[PDB]
């Protein structure tokens, strides 16, 4: 079944985009931009990455719930696609 | 058959890393280093020196690893409180002002040590002049 | 005549751009007001801040889409 | 005819428990106004202040419990339960430090717990 | 005498607030070495479900009245900064400040 | 009087050290004087700037890092400002500068028959002029700054004239 | 041919899509206050957004004229 | 990579298509850059002449920058 | 997704293809981040020792950060 | 086949293209100033860009070796 296959493919893409967003944001937030003391990241960065991915996954769940309440979709937001 | 083995490997990683291990490995390290320095101290004395240096190492690494599991950071203002509470908890048995001065001196010593070990990985500058 | 596969790739580009817009929304609304990572669970203040940010970005995107439509039609 | 003293507690003899208890009291007095001031205006409070407040509260409560336990269970008389209850005070202090640390990180703070119990 | 009254009130407020603080801290202490997972939300939900209104109000009134006794500990610090007209004035100011602070904390 | 003369000799030693390093920082004003001709328009694709090859030899029987110190701290801002794309040819043994420049000239000669320079040190200039006389005659702008037990302290205190000499020679090389 | 016309039809929407995305991102950077106090835009923000999209289209036409000026037509 | 010699021409066609698509992407990125960099004032609906000149300086500087970096890219990728 | 059968074998190959694409994108972002952080000395034209230690530390810290966020994302999606 | 070889070449092409885009953006952020004073390419920046593309290629080579040290690609 091709249709269920690429339905699972776009679902995995929706997982992958969220995962890359979590990874880039928790990279930016509390890995220090100045300097690195060592490889094999320390205790503080481990704890901050755990708390960042917890806060970030809960925030992604909350916003993905809220934009369905406010009706945000491709038809309601992407007005510029109606020209084509 | 392997579930308890992999859980034991994960538990020994957690016990060697996530601050219980941090507290006791530096404690026995300070104990062995105090037993080494007791050869120069006696030249019960070596036992008291080993107890003192094991206390110093254990409470410094424990307060550091519990401040750093807090605060979500990996910067300075860590050692200037870890050594402060180390000096307080060590020279606590005699005098409040003496505990304050001992904590302040140990905080300045830990800050100097962290500024020596830290001002080499700070940032590659715009010029090596 | 060739517009069916063209509208298929328009729909695919639409889905990709919608996912990118949603990810940029979540990225901005996170990165703006979660700046203290001592706790591991969101406070009431940061949760209200995130809901305010998502509402503001949604109506801001609608406003920008309206003005973009009226300056693209002209 | 006299302005004798603040009412003294059973301070330990060799330790400087009276002075450290005074220090914990005098720094705990203005520090408790900060959640009251920051809670009156809005819902804002930050950790490392709830943690320090609960830790100073713990040190002060441990001093109060040691003073009442020396006042009521003597050292010279009935000393068998006394060392065991001192050890249970220290075990409760350590388990409560771990509870404070689990309350600051995995939860939203002890002052937040107090507010969610009052609400 | 007033000194026995204030010292006994200080002692009983200290020990009851000590049991409350120690219990609420080591509830989260024993959840971390084990795998219990007790949040503030779960404990607050259980406390608001299993307890009725009037017992909650009595607990809140007791705790808010006894916290003003430790601000009376700040008052006995104020006498510790330096007579019967002094100590009776501090006792009357203690009980009045305790009453108005318990009212203000019950309004919260 | 003991602690008085102790802190007196300590503060005059530290005052001399701070005065020498402050004057070394003061010569960076003339480095900024060389930053003034930097702001000039280079073209997009064609113009690759004027290359100043620099030959590095260590002082005799000790390490390369002394000549690298006198290279970096004094000469390299001057060549980094005014946009001069330098290149560094350093040696650890003897003769590598000489065989480098001689192999360069020999490769130019072999390729044609197939059909400024600032060297630091008396040894580097010796090996460079030997490489020139080997490449031009043999078979198949110059600027010479000079790097250098209580004499070490006397040089370490009389340092401002040395860095004035090096910076004045290299600004004469860059500006002209 | 078919690939030529579908490439032109793809580019004519890729340009307007990337312009909309960069418009939303830059106008959210420039105007919107990061300190969230309410979920709706103020009367100042609603005007500055219109000035933002207007200035963005002016920058687009000026950059088009400047790239036609010194850049070759190829 | 390495393929048939007859197919180099269609390879050059898709190289040209990639070049013009990247050219339009570079155009949009330049518009974003000196919209970001030089237009901080939001009182009018038209451009100040000072911000006009800047959009001049950004356009010339980023395009000459892009050509210099493209030349050095071809130079560096000639070796590797 | 949820319905897995004999047809999931090609789905895992498509997942491997997408994982290769995502690792190439992650590698490019890794190079960008490690160049942005501490490769900021532009006197010379080659990487000095401090920048080499920076690039090693930034690369290993970035890979440990990526695998940490991957396993914690799995542990957070498992709970829900 | 021809389509497979063309896609295998196109992957290399747009890989090199996005490398070039990130290169342009980073070396613009590094020492090319944001305060546009004169409409020129300065003599400092014209060597900045040479050293910047050289250092970026050495950075990409070094990270490509550090990935291949471990068991990955």
């Amino acid at each position: 079944s091709q249709e269920k296959l690429d339905v699972a493919g776009v679902q995995f893409d929706a997982m992958c985009s969220t995962f890359n967003n979590i990874l880039s944001t928790c990279l930016e937030k509390c890995i220090p931009h100045e300097g690195f003391g060592e490889p094999d990241l320390t205790k503080g960065e481990q704890c901050c990455i755990d708390r960042c991915v917890a806060k970030m996954h809960y925030s992604n769940r909350l916003i993905g719930g809220f934009v369905q309440t406010r009706g945000f979709g491709p038809e309601n937001q992407l007005r510029h696609y109606s020209r084509f | 058959p392997e579930e308890q083995g992999e859980r034991g490997a994960e538990m020994i990683m957690n016990f060697m890393t996530s601050c219980p291990g941090k507290s006791v490995v530096s404690g026995v390290t300070g104990f062995a280093l105090g037993g080494v320095l007791g050869l120069f101290m006696a030249s019960k004395k070596s036992y008291s020196s080993a107890k003192n240096f094991g206390y110093i190492g254990m409470i410094y690494a424990g307060v550091e690893c519990v401040i750093e599991s807090l605060r979500a950071k990996n910067d300075i203002y860590n050692g200037v409180t870890a050594g402060f509470f180390t000096g307080a908890g060590l020279a606590y048995k005699a005098g409040p002002q003496a505990a304050l001065m001992g904590g302040a001196g140990f905080a300045a010593f830990s800050a100097a040590i962290d500024l020596y070990m830290k001002s080499e990985d700070g940032r590659p500058p715009q010029n090596d002049f | 005549k060739e517009q069916q596969e063209f509208q298929k790739v328009v729909e695919q580009k639409q889905m990709k751009d919608f996912m990118r817009l949603y990810s940029n929304l979540v990225e901005r609304c996170f990165t703006d007001c979660v700046n203290d990572f001592t706790t591991s669970k969101l406070t009431n203040k940061e949760q209200t801040c995130i809901m305010k940010c998502s509402e503001k970005f949604l109506k801001h995107s609608e406003r920008v889409g309206q003005r973009f439509q009226e300056q693209n039609a002209a | 005819v006299q302005m004798f003293k603040p009412p003294e507690f059973s301070q330990f003899k060799d330790s400087y428990q009276k002075d450290y208890e005074r220090i914990a009291k005098y720094t705990l007095i203005p520090l408790t106004m900060v959640p009251f001031y920051a809670s009156f205006t809005g819902g804002v409070i930050n950790p490392l202040l709830d943690a320090s407040l609960s830790s100073i509260f713990l040190i002060y409560l441990q001093y109060g419990f040691t003073s009442c336990i020396i006042d009521y269970i003597p050292k010279e008389k009935y000393p068998r339960w006394h060392k065991l209850a001192l050890y249970c005070l220290y075990g409760g202090s350590m388990l409560s430090l771990y509870g404070i640390y689990e309350l600051e990180t995995k939860n939203n703070g002890f002052v937040d717990l107090v507010k969610k119990l009052w609400n | 005498q007033l000194t026995w009254y204030l010292s006994s009130l200080h002692r009983i407020s200290l020990v009851l607030m000590g049991l409350g603080f120690y219990l609420f801290t080591i509830l989260f202490g024993v959840s971390g070495l084990l795998g219990l997972g007790l949040t503030t939300e779960k404990v607050s939900n259980w406390y608001h479900q299993k307890f009725s209104k009037i017992t909650e109000w009595s607990i809140k009134g007791s705790f808010a009245y006894l916290f003003a006794i430790h601000y009376g500990g700040a008052i006995r610090h104020l006498i510790w900064d330096t007579t019967l007209k002094g100590v009776y004035r501090t006792g009357y100011a203690l009980i009045g400040f305790t009453a108005v602070l318990g009212t203000y904390l019950l309004t919260l | 009087r003991n602690w008085m003369i102790f802190w007196s000799v300590l503060t005059v030693s530290i005052g001399g050290i701070a005065y020498d390093k402050y004057k070394q920082r003061q010569i960076l004003s003339h480095a900024t004087d060389l930053v003034k001709p930097l702001a000039e328009e280079s073209m997009e694709v064609d113009k690759v700037p004027r290359k100043i090859t620099v030959f590095i030899a260590p002082p005799p029987n000790d390490y390369l890092e002394s000549s690298l110190k006198v290279w970096r701290r004094y000469v390299k801002p001057v060549l980094y400002y005014a946009g001069l794309d330098y290149e560094l040819v350093q040696e650890d043994r003897q003769g590598i500068i000489r065989t480098n420049v001689a192999n360069r000239i020999r490769e130019l000669r072999k390729e044609i028959l197939a059909s400024g320079v600032i060297c630091l040190g008396r040894g580097a200039y010796k090996e460079y002029i030997a490489g020139i006389h080997e490449g031009l005659l043999g078979p198949i702008l110059l600027v010479i700054p000079i790097p250098n037990i209580p004499r070490r302290i006397h040089r370490f205190y009389q340092k401002r004239f040395y860095v004035e000499d090096v910076c004045s020679s290299v600004v004469n090389c860059v500006r002209q | 041919s078919s690939q030529q016309k579908i490439q032109a039809a793809e580019a004519e929407l890729d340009l307007v899509t990337d312009m909309f995305n960069k418009l939303v991102n830059n106008c959210y950077k420039k105007c919107i206050n990061t300190s969230y106090s309410e979920g709706e835009l103020n009367k100042n923000e609603s005007s500055c957004l219109d000035r933002c999209v207007a200035k963005y289209f002016e920058t687009n036409v000026q950059v088009g004229e400047n790239m036609q000026k010194m850049g070759q037509s190829f």
